[PDB]
């Protein structure tokens, strides 16, 4: 929380890098098919639903840890 | 990836030559023995029997089979590179069929080079009616040329000035796009082919003299709208003044015919540079080269063998 | 409009104990002076001016490394000829010399590279309005050609 | 939360790295698989639900994360 | 300079990294994106909206952080 | 819960590294041959069978670490 | 260092880390799009300024380091 | 068992890096040998089979731990 | 001066990586855009104010750092 | 056996690390080689007693290590 | 020399990772911008300053690791 | 098990470390130039003589190591 | 020799590592300039005094690493 | 000089890791450079005095290494 030892700061630790982690792979991931999706828009309207939802996918990677953290939210 | 497997691909694919000696023996072949030169090469193997439509067509389909292909692999960033080559082949094919369905010709005539497209789009494209349907069949696979095409459709519905306008802008979009690689070879070849059809068609239209710049592609990198507008004033003097510039046999011609050989062999000596280039685009794109020199020679020896024509007659077309 | 504040802040950092207490909380007052015609222009694009307090921290930066690079310079015949090896010691003087004959040419070669640094700071200034004509181009011969003799 | 030993601050911590460092190995797989992936939808429309059953491979690194998360902690 | 309690330096840990790592990986992928946009613009004017709807994506993986980060930190 | 000691700590740690090193690499692995994969299926519906049959080999890798890592944690 | 406090100390490492990685996301993002810049010229001399203002945003990146940086010392 | 000497879990620390820095190698060398691959057969199904036999190679790196492994353990 | 500690180290430590992370983004932020150039110069000798703006520009990140890596000292 | 001698943990990491990173290097020589391949089938269907031929000698060297491993042992 | 300074230390770490990334840094960002170049070479031996212009740039960032170990000195 | 202090056990580390690094140094060495190198044979006859002096040089970092190895073992 | 304080301790890993490390660097800018250098000597042995000349700038880190052996060895 | 004092552990460890991380770069250096080479060649036999020349640059790393590693042990 804002007391405790040494110890309980350690599993504190890890729940902002499971997302921080996945954050820094999203962006990498979002910036190549993203690099895809422009085009796809642009030459063909009709691909929108498609292009739209193409960025999307790796994103999942950090919300893991908010549905969790979430219910955990300063339980510590 | 996979100019690994494409410089690779080629590196086997460079063998199937008709040597120059080839062409040599050809001057003195006559045309039947010409045909059997060829029918124990490798446009022997498109070739059946003896007669020139034979011999072009077998030289269709020699390319065809050997580059041809490569269309439909479009991954690479390469194949892209290379679909821009094709395409502007295929863009003059795609002028044949606008030309083709503005006068009753029929779509039926128009044979298309390796097609990006396939031939149901073209089928559409000439099917679709209005030059903005025609257009936009070619742009449901996706073509920068539908799009230009449109771009200068937009603003009028004449169909030659559309095709004229087009091609300038065309070349233009072309000049974005190759730049938009980076695999130079490519694109240091089209940049002489810039200058290079600046110098033809100043040619074409010399003793015009006009507005030069409606003429004049942009892109021009030893010559400018000036030196293309003094050709086209007919001041010859600019390819002297086109020396030292890359251009060297070019030099004092005063023949579109020769102009045309000479470019050819100093565009050549650029294609020519690649022959080991890695992701660089220069080992395919010569190869291409390759085996479209070797088509214009054996085109123009089958002709002059079938007529008996001279050695003289093909002596400064058959050599760069 | 913006630079008293500034001043007020640097301060305490600057004398460290000499100062930074001539001024302090003067930054919230100066800080609205300085946008307030920015803002009368309108301009759909002010903060577009952070890039131009960016150029500042380069011009120190230039100034540093043309020193710091200079400084060097003076300490590579030092090292050179002079004291460093083993806690710095005498005989160092002619065991370096093994090398001293050396460390003098390659000295001389880059030392030029630290000039034109001067230079690299003034293009800094060159092209930032501040008089000129030259704006990425625009009508006039660029200032390349003209501070070279 | 709670209090204990330094081996219970190792399996805590851990939970997010082992789903961080598979994410960012996913998302630049999904990535480029994706980028390319574009491109089929706009081909076949027709395939789309060949697309989308396409697409899903990569993505089994995180998984084990959780797989191992499951197992560590009750000692968190 | 101060003083808090035991608990902080350790809680405070990964709420730097989750901005930073997080951060790190939008500026890359918005700016390729960013990069790619461009030819759509010139091409469609029509697109300036749809670039509008765009860009956004990558940044967001930091705003959930700033929340949490508060109720874990500045909690003192 | 758990206790500490300098012993367990090495065997704590390594379980998931054997998976995750893995991972990674199958990942990549996956994700260049996974892009190269996206024509064939759409013409060939036929090729699709054989682009998954392709695919499937890296996978392998991260099975082996978690037969060392089985082995590894049991001492603990 | 500061009054003392390893606590407060691990608080303050950190605080700077948070600016660094962003400085870091800041310059590549800058790198992407002045790629696309040089093509700017080109493209479209309305669209240069859409470009210009394109660069405007990674600095935000940082931004967060140094919210961290005001709001945890002083009050430590 | 139990919490042993450090030596136990640190003999076997190193047994895992061997298999884990092999197995990461072995997918990245199918990687490239897969997507090269996928264009073979496109290319040639007759060369489709050297792709396909090509891919095999790298798995044996791992392994290499694991033998020097079998012969040492009876030491563990 | 005087006898160091774990916490004057702390910030002693600091200083280094305010500088290098910043400094190390300069250089591959520059790298890219600074490669773009010597092609625009060479094709349009006029076009040099943007190959000579490119390069100065990244730098900045690494101005930043070292104020940071400085600050610290006359702290310490 | 179990725990034992500081020598034994000392010495325990680098023969798995001399093991597994030559594999590595042999794998990465294949991928390559791999990759430029089925073109070169193609043409050089012709190397093969050759091929066969240098790719014997390095065989021999996997057993060196096996044996080198083997030996070392004695301080384990 | 000797026994050092429990001061000199934590300085002289850093001491090392300035000089090291800085010099690091500045020779790949060389390396690049130098690899575009050779043709001009070739073709103008006057032009030649450009490529060489280019160079400059990034030769800031060594000689500022020398300027903050300059106001160390002294204390190291 | 074996014999204890840290002294020999520090002192016999280098030799399984100049197996590993090195192999990655030589490994990715022979893998680029390898696939041009046989290759070169398999375009150009001419180059197998080429290929006999060109191809060649990585080869001797182990041998020296071998003869080393031993020396290195009388330290212990 | 023997024994050495804290000073001696700290250089005597520095001397090593100022070795391996500058090496490293040198590789690697010379990788990327390396690979593109070599056309212009096939076409220009004229040049070639020109092409001596050009490779040489990042290759000055291995020189400053054999002066700072030697001042090292001393403080030993 | 085989066992001793503080000191000699620390120059032991590291007079590997100089010899390590520079065979890493010297082979990492020939493979980029190396690669392109070999159709030069093939045109130009004329250059083979220069070849011998040429590829000898990356590699004076190693020979940086046989002194220090020399002089340090095998001369103490």
């Amino acid at each position: 929380a804002a007391s405790g030892g040494l110890d309980r700061g350690l599993i504190a630790v890890g729940m902002g890098l499971a997302v921080g982690l996945a954050a820094l792979g999203t962006g990498v991931a979002q910036a190549r098919i993203g690099a895809a999706g422009v085009g796809a828009i642009a030459e063909d309207r009709s691909n929108f639903g498609t292009a739209l939802i193409f960025l999307l996918l790796p994103e999942t990677l950090v919300i893991f840890g908010l549905l969790i953290a979430f219910i955990l939210n300063g339980r510590l | 990836d996979d100019f690994a497997y494409l410089n690779a691909r080629v590196r086997v694919r460079r063998g199937t030559l008709l040597k120059e000696s080839f062409f040599q023996e050809a001057l003195d072949l006559s045309f039947a023995d010409f045909l059997r030169l060829l029918s124990e090469t490798v446009y022997g193997g498109e070739l059946a029997g003896q007669g020139l439509p034979d011999v072009d067509r077998a030289v269709l389909r020699t390319q065809a089979k050997l580059v041809g292909d490569l269309p439909r692999l479009v991954t690479g960033e390469a194949r892209e590179a290379v679909r821009l080559l094709l395409l502007r082949n295929d863009l003059h094919n795609l002028q044949a069929l606008l030309r083709a369905k503005a006068t009753g010709r029929p779509f039926e005539e128009v044979l298309l080079l390796p097609g990006t497209l396939r031939e149901e789009v073209w089928r559409q494209a000439y099917e679709a009616q209005d030059p903005a349907g025609m257009a936009q069949v070619l742009a449901v696979p996706g073509h920068p040329l539908a799009r230009a095409l449109r771009a200068v459709l937009r603003e009028t519905q004449d169909l030659a000035r559309v095709e004229a306008l087009l091609a300038k802008r065309f070349f233009e979009d072309v000049a974005k796009a190759a730049k938009g690689l980076d695999q130079p070879a490519l694109r240091d070849y089209l940049a002489l082919e810039v200058d290079a059809e600046n110098l033809r068609t100043a040619f074409k239209l010399q003793g015009s003299g006009l507005a030069p710049d409606a003429f004049f592609l942009k892109g021009g990198r030893f010559v400018d709208r000036v030196r293309f507008a003094r050709l086209m004033e007919g001041d010859y003097a600019v390819l002297d003044e086109l020396s030292g510039t890359p251009f060297s046999g070019l030099s004092g011609v005063r023949d579109l015919k020769a102009l045309e050989r000479g470019l050819r062999c100093v565009l050549l000596k650029e294609a020519k540079k690649g022959v080991q280039d890695p992701l660089g685009v220069g080992l395919v794109l010569a190869y291409v080269k390759e085996r479209e020199w070797e088509a214009v020679r054996l085109r123009l020896l089958a002709r002059r063998a079938y007529f008996g024509l001279p050695r003289a007659q093909v002596e400064e077309e058959v050599v760069c | 409009g913006g630079l008293v504040g500034v001043l007020a802040l640097a301060a305490s950092y600057l004398g460290n104990l000499q100062a930074g207490w001539l001024q302090g909380l003067m930054y919230l007052g100066f800080g609205v002076f300085l946008l307030a015609v920015l803002m009368s222009r309108i301009w759909l694009m002010i903060p577009e001016i952070f890039t131009q307090a960016g150029h500042i921290l380069s011009h120190i930066r230039i100034y540093a490394v043309g020193a710091a690079g200079g400084i060097l310079a003076g300490l590579l015949t030092d090292v050179g000829f002079a004291l460093a090896e083993r806690l710095g010691l005498l005989g160092v003087l002619l065991g370096l010399l093994v090398a001293g004959v050396l460390h003098l040419l390659i000295l001389l070669l880059t030392t030029l590279g630290h000039m034109l640094q001067p230079i690299r700071l003034l293009w800094v200034e060159f092209f930032t309005k501040f008089g000129f004509y030259e704006e990425n181009g625009r009508p006039y011969r660029p200032f390349k050609s003209v501070r070279e003799a």
